[PDB]
Order: structure tokens, then C-alpha cells, then sequence
């Protein structure tokens, strides 16, 4: 299910699929079919390259919400091994919108926390579309504290519409959970590396995104409020969302020039959904580089550097 | 040599069940496993070394409800072959030093008395002096009523010991078998870094009967079971017994930052 | 509403009340009425002295459950000043079965936590008859941590049937709350003084009773299970409760000789309910004495002493 502006590319891909089936249905015409497949493959590559050459902030925001994209579990599967999933905040319930656990990054033991939206329409409603209740932020805090106990670095995948604005979630103190996470994550004695794969923001994403290195994929957004909400409250309309997306500056390079994130992880041509394996490899390389240059610092120096980086946010 | 699983009413071959770690090969029902057999299965072969073996029940209250509590202790010791409920054994796990402790539910319902707490503290101290993870399998009906507060305090004591371990950064895994209730689930069985629990294990604080009496209603289906609790956040994960050993090794290989075990 | 065995005393007191009313209804016969009142007052004093001379363990247990007795709020009112009540565990709800706050003991700032049963039949059901859900033990832990932060000693009043065995309270991890309280209370860097006023036990009382000094009133009980439960499980009957109470050894003098509590606070003649003010004064004196000899120890020495005292429990 590609996006609207990707309608041409999808058609070509569909065509390729058809030709592939034909190439698997006969044998005496393989040469011409294969040549046409190669020609149309080159056509698709060039079309994707030129279409993506100039994408607006709204187009990028749509890409970050593409209903075909690697989520936290996909990156865990394609870039980590020996992943044990820990469930429960020990108090009320385990939120399926946040998945956490302990795995190995190239043999090193790491702790992984991240939002999980869900693939199909069943998991999407099972996981509240990636919107975690407070008993998910409390689980995230518990796992982060566990990792910090056993001299273990932490890796966070930030892909969520935001915190769930439900009556139950509001009764159980969402604000308290988020605030406690923000306060405690600034004192962890282990290096924290955060990435903003997919869509994140509204402050229910910063609850697991106060790290030493903040990274963002090329086609990912990070905003204080979704463009729909910003348009509704300020532009007094919902159809003026793209104006709000352009004005806020929610695209990765725009946030980069403000000194708000550390680096942008280049994506495969045509978005991370086309080649998830390449995206996972790039993300793994970036994570290894960030841990490589974060291990040199002592724990006290690491915490001091994190505090200074936090206090350097904003123009004031 | 032909036993029957009470949950499904099959005719399981006895040695077939024994080689499967007392798990029904048909319905996968987790049945009783003795402490010594459990610790032999978990820890490596030829490295077991029991700890706290000099401690024996030494009743002081001179309790007598319907049978002399000394007679109860003698009968249980003859029946099970263990001095008291908890059995502590040092050993190796895939080449990794580790101290394990296993309850013996046949001994007066696996109730926690003074000797149980003293043995647990000995296990914690041994783990501390020789830095290594601690694994505890819990199967208890609660706190030993025949020792009163002298049993109740064993909660606090054990908890304190675990606190010490947590201060040293040593991992501690708490496997919750069937059942784990009373003062064992409220002191150290649910006080682990990871609360692993076996499938369909009755875990809680107050038994179902007293909850029914107090609430005077129908309990939710599958109440206090492991599958019901994991959704309530009390259980970190549910691990089947035949896969437990390996799983535990892997986990403690990542918490301790040691190289992964050789499978 | 006095106990069964206190029926004579109650009758005498009623008589005294009547005489008082008569003395407040006429003036020409005041001398004889006052003389009779004094004589019957001496009679009541001697009768209470002789009745209480030999009380069985079941009688003591009934006294500890007397439906007229100072609860935590009563002791706070009559022995502490400037009490601010802190409510909420920050997660789910505030349990009315446990009342906590910060007040002043003879000017010194102290933290107070304790069970509150409630006076009448309305408050008793509002406060769940002193049985706290896990969100009460979590509030107790929060307040204890707050006190330990601001170099503040902690004072605990243990008066409760036990932890609530409800379906809702069980779903929210009662065992986890109790276990966490027990683990954390052994590491507090401030002196903790605990009293067992009223009825306590079953392990839902030890959750706020792991202290440096454990005190118990003369007519208070502290058992691993209520005598009814012990009889039911072991004696196979409920009418044999007094046998279970006698056999367990739940009375204060019996527990003292086992090295389980530090001291017994003598009560006013006829139970603490007759003269709550004298009981409050005695408890306040005991608390001041216990804090006086606990301040001398350094924090590290205080914690080491607490750890050794914990490890010295039991005959093994
Ligand atoms: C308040 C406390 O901490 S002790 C209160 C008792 N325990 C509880 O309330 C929690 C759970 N309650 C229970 O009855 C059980 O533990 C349950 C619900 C798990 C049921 O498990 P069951 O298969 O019924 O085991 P059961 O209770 O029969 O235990 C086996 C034996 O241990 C004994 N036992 C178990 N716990 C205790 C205990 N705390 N004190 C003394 N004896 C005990 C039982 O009397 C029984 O003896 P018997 O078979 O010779 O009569
Ligand atoms: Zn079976």
C-alpha cells in the first residue's frame, strides 16, 4: 500500500511482479522477459530517484506514517540477535504499545526499548496503534533501570503517534509516568542511544528519548504535536495540515540545523520500506559507531556531558 | 510404571514423563518436581555442592495444633528425605558459576520457616562472596504457621539479603512454579530482577478460597494463573520447564556480560 | 461497646454515668451522690484491676480488636502536632486503609505512616476495615522514601487485620508491593521506629514494620495469621480459635522472650481505650526514648545494626 504521490512507482512495481510471474510460467521466452524486467527495473529506479529528489515536509511526514515500514520489532529482528522480551511494569499491566527487552548487538549485551505500532489491522488495535498507556512508560523506566544496574547500554526506537489520550490512561497518571521517565533517564550511568525511526513526538516519545546520542532517519518526523493538531488549534482547520508541517520544521535536516539531533541515518532509495535490510544495516552501523565513541567517556564524564547537552537546548 | 496426568486423564508412561522433567507429553501440564531433581536438572553435572546443609528444624515454640509439630517435622523429613523445604546448591551453568535454590513443596507445603530463611540467606551470602547469579525456584503454600512471627520475619530477612545483592549488581532470577503464595510470593519470589514463571502456575498472595470468601463473588476465569498474571505485569516472562535451563543460561549470560553459552 | 468479659465493668461505668447525671440534676443532695460516685469509682478500679490480672491469649486478642480503641489518627492527634496528610501513590489511587503524613514530635520533624481502621460503621467500610490494597503500600513506600531523602526519622503505626484479599487488589500485584516495601525499608538511611498498636500481622503489617526499634503495646497482638485462620486451616474448625491464639504465641510478653520485639509499652489499666491520653503520653515517651539512643549512631552504623538485627531473627 504505497502513498498517493508514489502511485506511479507502485504501478511499475506491480508490472514487474506480473513479468516475474510470466518469467516463472514459461521457459522458451525467458530471454525477452528478463530483458524487459531489467529495463523496467532500471526505469523504476530512475523514477524513484527523481520523484524523491524534491519532497515537501508533508510528503516526508506521510512517508514516516507509511503503512508499510519496519517497526521496532522489525529492526530488532534484522539487526539484533538473541532477543528476550520482558513484559510488565510490576504494578498494573504490560502495555503492548511499547516493546522492550535485552538482546545482543554484535555480541555486546544491550537493552532495547521502543514503540511498536503493529503490522496489520488486528495488531494495530491490539497495540493501540503504538500509543502507550502509562503502564508502558513505567515498564520502560523499569527496564532502563535494570539495564543501568548491570552496566548495560540502552537503545531506544521512537516510533509512535504519541501518548494515548484515554480516560483510563489519564486516570492512571500519564503525566506522572512521562515526567518520572524524563527525570530518571537523565541520571542513567550507561550510554543511551536513541533513534526516531518512523513517527514520534507529542512528548510521549521524549519519555524514552533523552539520550546521549539522538539519531533520526532521513524520512522521519519529530514534532511537539502532530501536523493535524497544530493546524486545528492554530490554523483553525484540518485540511491545512501541510502548511503546519512545513512551518513547524519537523523534518530531520531542519531539526539537525537547530542542534537538536546528532545525525541523520541515510535511508535506502525510495524510503526505508523498500529495502528494510539495508535500513537495518545502516542503523546497526550507526549504533555501533555511537557506542564506539561513547564508551571512551567515563561514567561521571558521560553524565556530565549528557547534562551539558540537555542544558544547551533552546536559544536561551 | 504408568502414571496418569490428572489434568487430561492420560496414561503417561512413567519414565517418559521423568525424562521430560515431569511435564505431560500430551497436554504439557507442569506437575510436581522435587527440589533435588530440579537443581540437578538446572546446574551442570558433577559440579553440585550443597550449601547450608548443617541447618535443621529445631522447633522452639513447642507447637501443637492437632499433631506435635516435632512429629510433623519428623514425618515430613522421613517422607521427603530433606531436612527442610529449601535446598541450596552451588554449581556451574554452561561453564558459569551460579548458586541455585529450589523449594520442596512436599515438606509441609513448602512453607517458609526459620530454616528456609536461613538457607536462603546462606545462598545470598555465598553468591555475594563468590560473585555469581542466584536462581530461586518457588513452590510454597505460604509462611510456616507453626512458627508464627519467627517465620513471618523470615520475609524481611530474606528481602534484606536480596537488597544487598542488588546493591552489588549481581543478577537474581526468581522462577515462580506452581503454587507460589503467601509469604513466599510477598518476600523474595516476586522480588527478583526477572520474575520468570512456569505455565499455568497459581501465583498470588491470598489463596483463591479466602478471596472468594471475602469478595463473595465469582473470580475471573483463569485467576492468579501465570497466563493471567503476565497480562497484569507481575510476571516478566513465562518459560516452559524443558527450555528453562537454556533460557536462564542465556539471560544470565547477558545480564553478567559474559559470552553466550555454548548450546 | 465493651467486650463480653468486661460486662461487669461496663455496667458499673453506666451506673457511674447515671449518678453523674443525678449529680447534675439536683443540688441539695450533692454530698451523698458524690460520695457514692467516689465509692463506685473505687469499686470499678478494683474490679478492673482484678479482672485484668489474668487474661488469656484469646482475651488479649479480643482486647487488641476492641471496637473502641485509639487508631493511628487518634495517636497522631493526641501525641503529635502540625500533621499534614499526604495522599496518593502517584500511580493508581490513594488507599484510605493506610494514612501517612509528616508532623512534629516535640518540635522535631518526623514522618508518620500507619494503618487506619476507622471509627464508626461508615468509615470502617470507607477504609476497608484497615485492610490496604497495594496502592496503599506503594504510598507508604513513597512517603518513606521522601522522609529518608530529607534526613527525617520515620514512625510507623501497625494496626490492621492484614492485606486485603480482593480480586482487584490481587490483580494489581499485592505481593509485589509488599515485597518491594520489605526490600526497600531495610536500606533507609534514617532511623525507623515501629509500634504494633492495635492488631497487626499476616505480612501485610510487616510491610511497614521493618524498623530499628519494634515496640508493642501490652494488649496488642502480632501473628503470621489471624487465630480464626490458623484454627480453620489446622484445627479444622472456627470455634477453636482461642486454642490457636494460645498455641501460636501472639501476645506481646510471649514475643518479647523470643527476641522479636524490643520493648512493651505498658497500657492504662483496663486497656488503652479507657484512658487514650495516658496511652498517647506513654507512646510518645517511648518514641522519644527510642529516637534518643538511635541518633547517636552514624548512618552507616545505623544501617549495619539494622542489617544485623534482621539477620538475627529465627533460631537458625
Ligand atoms: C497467611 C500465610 O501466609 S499462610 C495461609 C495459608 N496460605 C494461603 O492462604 C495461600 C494459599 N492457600 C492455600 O491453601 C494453598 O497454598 C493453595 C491455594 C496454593 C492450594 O495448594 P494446595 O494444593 O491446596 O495445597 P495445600 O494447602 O493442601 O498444602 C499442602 C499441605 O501444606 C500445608 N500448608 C500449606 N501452607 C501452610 C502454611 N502456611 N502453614 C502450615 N501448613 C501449611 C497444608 O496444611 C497441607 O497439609 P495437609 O495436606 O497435610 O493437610
Ligand atoms: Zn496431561
Amino acid at each position: 500500500n504505497f502513498l498517493d504521490f508514489e502511485q506511479p512507482i507502485a504501478e511499475l512495481e506491480a508490472k514487474i511482479d506480473s513479468l516475474t510471474a510470466v518469467s516463472r510460467q514459461d521457459e522458451k521466452l525467458d530471454i525477452n522477459i528478463d530483458e524487459e524486467v531489467h529495463r523496467l527495473r532500471e526505469k523504476s529506479v530512475e523514477l524513484t530517484r527523481k520523484i524523491f529528489a524534491d519532497l515537501g515536509a508533508w510528503q516526508i511526514a506521510q512517508l514516516a506514517r507509511h503503512p508499510q515500514r519496519p517497526y521496532t520489532l522489525d529492526y530488532v529482528r534484522l539487526a539484533f540477535d538473541e532477543f528476550d522480551e520482558l513484559a510488565g511494569d510490576r504494578a498494573y499491566a504490560d502495555d503492548k504499545a511499547i516493546v522492550g527487552g535485552i538482546a545482543r548487538l554484535d555480541g555486546r549485551p544491550v537493552m532495547i526499548i521502543g514503540h511498536q505500532k503493529g503490522r496489520e489491522t488486528k495488531e494495530k488495535i491490539r497495540r493501540n496503534f503504538g500509543m502507550p498507556a502509562p503502564e508502558g512508560y513505567r515498564k520502560a523506566l523499569r527496564l532502563m533501570q535494570m539495564a543501568e544496574r548491570f552496566k548495560m547500554p540502552i537503545i531506544t526506537f521512537i516510533d509512535t503517534p504519541g501518548a494515548y489520550p484515554g480516560v483510563g490512561a489519564e486516570e492512571r497518571g500519564q503525566s506522572e509516568a512521562i515526567a518520572r521517565n524524563l527525570r530518571e533517564m537523565s541520571r542513567l550511568g550507561v550510554p543511551v542511544v536513541c533513534t526516531v525511526i518512523g513517527e514520534g513526538g507529542s512528548g510521549g516519545a521524549l519519555a524514552i528519548g533523552v539520550g546521549d546520542k539522538v539519531n533520526m532517519l532521513q524520512y522521519s518526523t519529530y514534532s511537539v504535536i502532530s501536523p493535524e493538531g497544530c493546524a486545528s488549534i492554530l490554523w483553525k482547520s484540518a485540511d491545512k495540515a501541510p502548511l503546519a508541517a512545513e512551518a513547524m520544521g519537523i523534518i530531520a535536516p531542519r531539526l539537525k540545523e537547530l542542534k537538536l539531533i546528532d545525525s541523520i541515518i541515510p535511508e535506502p532509495l525510495g524510503g526505508a520500506h523498500r529495502n528494510p535490510e539495508a535500513m537495518a544495516a545502516s542503523l546497526k552501523a550507526q549504533l555501533l559507531a555511537d557506542l564506539a565513541d561513547l564508551d571512551v567517556l567515563s561514567t561521571e564524564d558521560l553524565k556530565n556531558r549528557r547534562y551539558q547537552r540537555l542544558m544547551s537546548y533552546g536559544y536561551a | 510404571v504408568w502414571t496418569k496426568c490428572d489434568s487430561c486423564g492420560q496414561v503417561l508412561y512413567r519414565a517418559e514423563l521423568e525424562r521430560n522433567l515431569e511435564v505431560c507429553p500430551k497436554c504439557d501440564h507442569h506437575m510436581r518436581m522435587t527440589a533435588r531433581n530440579r537443581l540437578h536438572s538446572l546446574l551442570d553435572e558433577g559440579s553440585l555442592v550443597e550449601l547450608g546443609s548443617e541447618l535443621e528444624p529445631k522447633d522452639v515454640l513447642k507447637f501443637r495444633d492437632s499433631k506435635k509439630y516435632k512429629d510433623r517435622l519428623a514425618s515430613a523429613q522421613k517422607e521427603t528425605g530433606e531436612k527442610d523445604a529449601l535446598v541450596v546448591m552451588k554449581g556451574t551453568l554452561y561453564g558459569m558459576p551460579v548458586v541455585a535454590a529450589a523449594f520442596e513443596f512436599a515438606f509441609m507445603g513448602g512453607s517458609m520457616g526459620s530454616v528456609v530463611g536461613a538457607r536462603f540467606v546462606r545462598a545470598v551470602e555465598q553468591a555475594l562472596e563468590d560473585n555469581c547469579p542466584l536462581i530461586c525456584f518457588s513452590a510454597s503454600g505460604g509462611a510456616r504457621m507453626q512458627e508464627a512471627l519467627m517465620s513471618l520475619m523470615q520475609m524481611a530477612k530474606t528481602s534484606a539479603a536480596l537488597a544487598k545483592m542488588q546493591e552489588r549488581g549481581l543478577p537474581y532470577i526468581s522462577v515462580l512454579t506452581d503454587p507460589t503464595m503467601g509469604g513466599v510470593s510477598a518476600s523474595f519470589a516476586m522480588l527478583g530482577d526477572l520474575n520468570i514463571a512456569e505455565p499455568k502456575a497459581l501465583i498470588g498472595f491470598a489463596g483463591p478460597r479466602v478471596i472468594e470468601q471475602t469478595v463473595r463473588e465469582k473470580l475471573p476465569p483463569g485467576f492468579q494463573r501465570s497466563e493471567f498474571l503476565i497480562e497484569k505485569g507481575a510476571i516478566d516472562m513465562i518459560v516452559r520447564r524443558p527450555e528453562m535451563r537454556l533460557k536462564l543460561a542465556s539471560i544470565l549470560a547477558k545480564l553478567m556480560n559474559l559470552p553466550a553459552p555454548n548450546p
